[PDB]
């Protein structure tokens, strides 16, 4: 089957920049069968461009479309706020086969803004229940790269914790995150320090936020 | 308007069928097509396979020549997906899309689009959350501000709908993406930060419904004085 390819994976850029998206095909796609959408977290893709360059009804001219064979560029002339999304290139050669692109994010870039940390030992509610749950919170950052190292008892932690991000905030451009760290009751109560170590773009040396069980 | 409409979520044991509709309004749906596309959680737009109203003839991709039949019943403006088979990895969001057509003239391309159906494939049990509180201490508050939340843990399926002070909160909140756990369960936090010297005078209550569970949970979170 036919393999579409796009680059760069994300284009971090201001409101008002050009974009500029590639869709590289593994064999020779002709221009009659390469589309492209846009999609929203939450929404169904949106069709922009068909047949390579030409905009679907209503499509703003700042959209447009080239190429041919193997290559594909979708353009942005200026950037809107509206224009943030994920973009995807599909083929749709013949009445089967049809493959999508893996999307590129195109992503509001802002100052760069660093996080606020707070840290939440576990509920004495879920220690009676067996389990031991550490959330550390970093509040409206940018960039979205952030490292989050668990230490309990001062020894770096593996395998025992989850990250989750919010999408980027429609208004301020700003990510959140979430790391837990899981543990049984009887791993909890056997370490005295847990420490939730924070390394942004934002902080000229890591926040650590910790606190010893039982205190609090 | 416009509009495709699709059927709500299903969650699945693995090796059933799962039926997902589209219903058409507001177009010549017997001038058009319908095409079935499906995403799963971070991952890239994925081809199923079409149908065109008029004739019924079908066109699957590979992956699912054996175990897909897209159907349409033209008096009801409605298309089909059945899914056969069913196995973890078919776990995504199911979009059907239709060429706008207006008596015979239409689009060039796929530009309606349904809302899409959540379909989960999982050998999980439903299991009601635990919901835990996160309470706002001198280790969650930062200059003038503090965060507190509630931990909606071990649960199936997706979703939970999590609100602060029955809606009243708003602003501040992040319910995070919840996480599929090994154990099968899914995870997440509902945290809001809040200016730290409200903590006095303003109640804050999670306000967690689970339906397939019949879990209904409203968790007041107590500030710490330490």
């Amino acid at each position: 089957d036919i393999v579409l390819t796009q680059t760069p994976g994300t284009l971090s850029l201001s409101p008002g920049e050009r974009a500029t998206l590639s869709c590289r095909a593994s064999q020779s796609v002709s221009s009659s069968y390469l589309a492209w959408y846009q999609q929203k977290p939450g929404q169904a893709p949106r069709l922009l461009i068909y047949g390579a360059s030409s905009r679907a009804t209503g499509i703003p001219d700042r959209f447009s479309g080239s190429g041919s064979g193997t290559d594909f560029t979708l353009t942005i002339s200026r950037l809107e706020p509206e224009d943030f999304a994920v973009y995807y290139c599909q083929q749709y050669v013949g009445l089967t086969g049809w493959t999508f692109g893996q999307g590129t994010k195109v992503e509001i870039k802002r100052t760069v803004a660093a996080p606020s940390v707070f840290i939440f030992p576990p509920s004495d509610e879920q220690l009676k229940s067996g389990t031991a749950s550490v959330v550390c919170l970093l509040n409206n950052f940018y960039p979205r790269e952030a490292k989050v190292q668990w230490k309990v008892d001062n020894a770096l932690q593996s395998g025992n914790s989850q990250e989750s991000v919010t999408e980027q905030d429609s208004k301020d451009s700003t990510y959140s995150l979430s790391s837990t760290l899981t543990l049984s009751k009887a791993d909890y109560e056997k370490h005295k320090v847990y420490a939730c170590e924070v390394t942004h773009q934002g902080l000229s040396s890591p926040v650590t936020k910790s606190f010893n069980r039982g205190e609090c | 308007q416009v509009q495709l409409v699709q059927s709500g979520p299903e969650v699945k044991k693995p090796g059933t069928s799962v039926r997902v509709s589209c219903k058409a309004s507001g177009f010549t749906f017997t001038s058009s097509a319908v095409q079935w596309v499906r995403q799963a959680r971070g991952q890239r737009l994925e081809w199923v396979g079409w149908i065109v109203v008029g004739s019924g003839n079908t066109n699957y991709a590979q992956k699912f020549h054996e175990r897909v039949t897209i159907t349409r019943d033209m008096s009801t403006s409605t298309a089909y997906m059945e899914l056969s088979s069913l196995r973890s990895e078919d776990t995504a969001v199911y979009y059907c899309a239709s060429p706008y057509c207006s008596g015979g003239s239409c689009s060039d391309g796929f530009d309606i689009w349904g809302q899409g159906t959540m379909v989960t494939v999982s050998s999980a049990s439903t299991k009601g959350p635990s919901v835990f509180p996160l309470a706002p201490s001198s280790k969650s508050t930062s200059g003038g501000t503090a965060a507190l939340g509630c931990l909606v843990k071990d649960y199936f399926p997706e979703p939970v709908t999590v609100s602060w002070n029955s809606g009243a909160l708003t602003s501040g909140v992040h319910t995070f993406p919840a996480v599929l756990q090994s154990s099968g369960l899914y995870s997440l936090s509902s945290v809001v930060t809040v200016p730290s010297s409200s903590l006095g005078t303003q109640t804050y209550i999670c306000n967690v419904n689970h339906k397939p569970s019949n879990t209904k949970v409203d968790k007041k979170v107590e500030p710490k004085s330490c």
